[PDB]
C-alpha cells in the first residue's frame, strides 16, 4: 500500500 | 541532459516450435528519458494489438519496458523489433533469431 | 530469504503536448502487483498480480484516492524544480522516486528507502536512519529543509516502519506460493557450429524466479569468465526470467566445458555439459 505522505510537494 | 540508449533483445517466451505457438518479446531497457516507440514487425509489417508492461525503471534510474505478442513461429516468417527513442539517428531494427 | 516492497513513481512533463503524466507500479521482490497511469480511460489503481485481488473494494478505493492526489502533487512538484532549477516550461523534464520496505526471513524490517531523481540525475535521498535526507545539490537543499521542517516528518518515518512492513508481510502471505517459492531455471545447452574448428556453447536459464542469477562457463576446472558472452537477465513475459552464457570451443573439445547455475530454486548448483543428440 502507498504513503501518502509521498504525494507532499517537492 | 541524461540521455541513454536503449538496449534491445528480441526473443520468445518459450524455446521456439515451428507451428507451436508462442510469445514474442521485445525487451527494451537502460534507456533516458522515457520517450520510445516500439512495434513488432512479421517480415516487414507492424503488428496489431502489441500490449507491453507498465513503465518502471531500474537502479540507476534508467527505463524499461517489455513489447510482447501472440505469435507462432514458422520456418520462413521473420520476426523482428523496431525501436526509434530520441538518442537513436533512425529507428532501429533487432531481427528475431530463435537462438538467442 | 529477504524480501522488499518498492513503489516506482514516474511524473513527466509534456508542455505543450498534455497535462504532465503520472505512472506509479508496485513491487513485492521481483512480481509487479499494482499500476496506475494518469492517463488511462479512467485513471484507477489496477491489479497485476494473483493475490492482490483478495483485496476489497476499501484498497482499491485508497490507492486510487492517494495516485489521483499524486498525479494532483506531482504536477505541483515538477512547477516548484522547473522553478528550483529556473527552467523554462517549454522543456519537457522527469521526476522519479522509489520508496519502499525491506524485510528479513522472519518478517523484522532491515531497512526503509526513499530516493528520488530528476531528469535522469540523484536528486534526494533518504537516509538510513529514516529521518534526515541527503542532497544532490541547492535546489534539493530546499527540498530537504521543507521536507525535514514538516510537522509530518515522523509520520514518513511512521510510514517505512509500520504500514509499510504490515503491507508488506500481508502480500507475502496472500500470495505465499507465488512469492515465497522460487521456481529454478529450467536449464540446457545447445550447440552452433561457427566454423569446421568452433563452435558456440550456450547455457540456457529458463522460466526462473526471482531473477537473481549466476551462469558461469568453466574449461575444466577453471572459469571462462572473459570468454563468456552473457546477456542481462530479461523477463519471459509470465512473471519469470531467463538468460544464457555463451562461450566459442574448439570444434571437437566440447566435454571440456561446463556451465554452472546458482539459483535461490536450487538445492546445490547446478552443472551442465553439452549432451548431443
Amino acid at each position: 500500500a502507498q504513503d501518502i505522505y509521498r504525494a507532499s510537494y517537492y | 541532459m541524461i540521455q541513454r540508449t536503449p538496449k534491445i533483445q528480441v526473443y520468445s517466451r518459450h524455446p521456439a516450435e515451428n507451428g507451436k505457438s508462442n510469445f514474442l518479446n521485445c525487451y527494451v531497457s537502460g534507456f533516458h528519458p522515457s520517450d520510445i516507440e516500439v512495434d513488432l514487425l512479421k517480415n516487414g509489417e507492424r503488428i496489431e494489438k502489441v500490449e507491453h508492461s507498465d513503465l518502471s525503471f531500474s537502479k540507476d534510474w534508467s527505463f524499461y519496458l517489455l513489447y510482447y505478442t501472440e505469435f507462432t513461429p514458422t520456418e520462413k516468417d521473420e520476426y523482428a523489433c523496431r525501436v526509434n527513442h530520441v538518442t537513436l539517428s533512425q529507428p532501429k531494427i533487432v531481427k528475431w533469431d530463435r537462438d538467442m | 530469504g529477504s524480501h522488499s516492497m518498492r513503489y516506482f513513481y514516474t511524473a513527466m512533463s509534456r508542455p505543450g503536448r498534455g497535462e504532465p503524466r503520472f505512472i506509479a507500479v508496485g513491487y513485492v521482490d521481483d512480481t509487479q502487483f499494482v499500476r496506475f497511469d494518469s492517463d488511462a480511460a479512467s485513471p484507477r489503481m489496477a491489479p497485476r498480480a494473483p493475490w492482490i485481488e483478495q483485496e476489497g473494494p476499501e484498497y482499491w478505493d485508497r490507492e486510487t484516492q492517494i495516485s489521483k492526489t499524486n498525479t494532483q502533487t506531482y504536477r505541483e512538484s515538477l512547477r516548484n524544480l522547473r522553478g528550483y532549477y529556473n527552467q523554462s516550461e517549454a522543456g519537457s523534464h522527469t521526476l522519479q522516486r522509489m520508496y519502499g520496505c525491506d524485510v528479513g526471513p522472519d518478517g523484522r524490517l532491515l531497512r526503509g528507502h526513499d530516493q528520488s531523481a530528476y531528469d535522469g540525475k540523484d536528486y534526494i535521498a533518504l537516509n538510513e536512519d529514516l529521518s534526515s535526507w541527503t542532497a544532490a545539490d541547492t535546489a534539493a537543499q530546499i527540498t530537504q529543509r521543507k521536507w525535514e521542517a514538516a510537522r509530518e516528518a515522523e509520520q514518513w518515518r511512521a510510514y517505512l516502519e509500520g504500514l509499510c512492513v504490515e503491507w508488506l508481510r500481508r502480500y507475502l502471505e496472500n500470495g505465499k506460493e507465488t512469492l515465497q517459492r522460487a521456481d529454478p531455471p529450467k536449464t540446457h545447452v545447445t550447440h552452433h557450429p561457427i566454423s569446421d574448428h568452433e563452435a558456440t556453447l550456450r547455457c540456457w536459464a529458463l522460466g526462473f524466479y526471482p531473477a537473481e542469477i549466476t551462469l558461469t562457463w568453466q574449461r575444466d576446472g577453471e572459469d571462462q569468465t572473459q570468454d563468456t558472452e552473457l546477456v542481462e537477465t530479461r523477463p519471459a513475459g509470465d512473471r519469470t526470467f531467463q538468460k544464457w552464457a555463451a562461450v566459442v570451443v574448439p570444434s571437437g573439445e566440447e566435454q571440456r566445458y561446463t556451465c554452472h547455475v546458482q539459483h535461490e530454486g536450487l538445492p546445490k548448483p547446478l552443472t551442465l555439459r553439452w549432451e548431443p543428440s
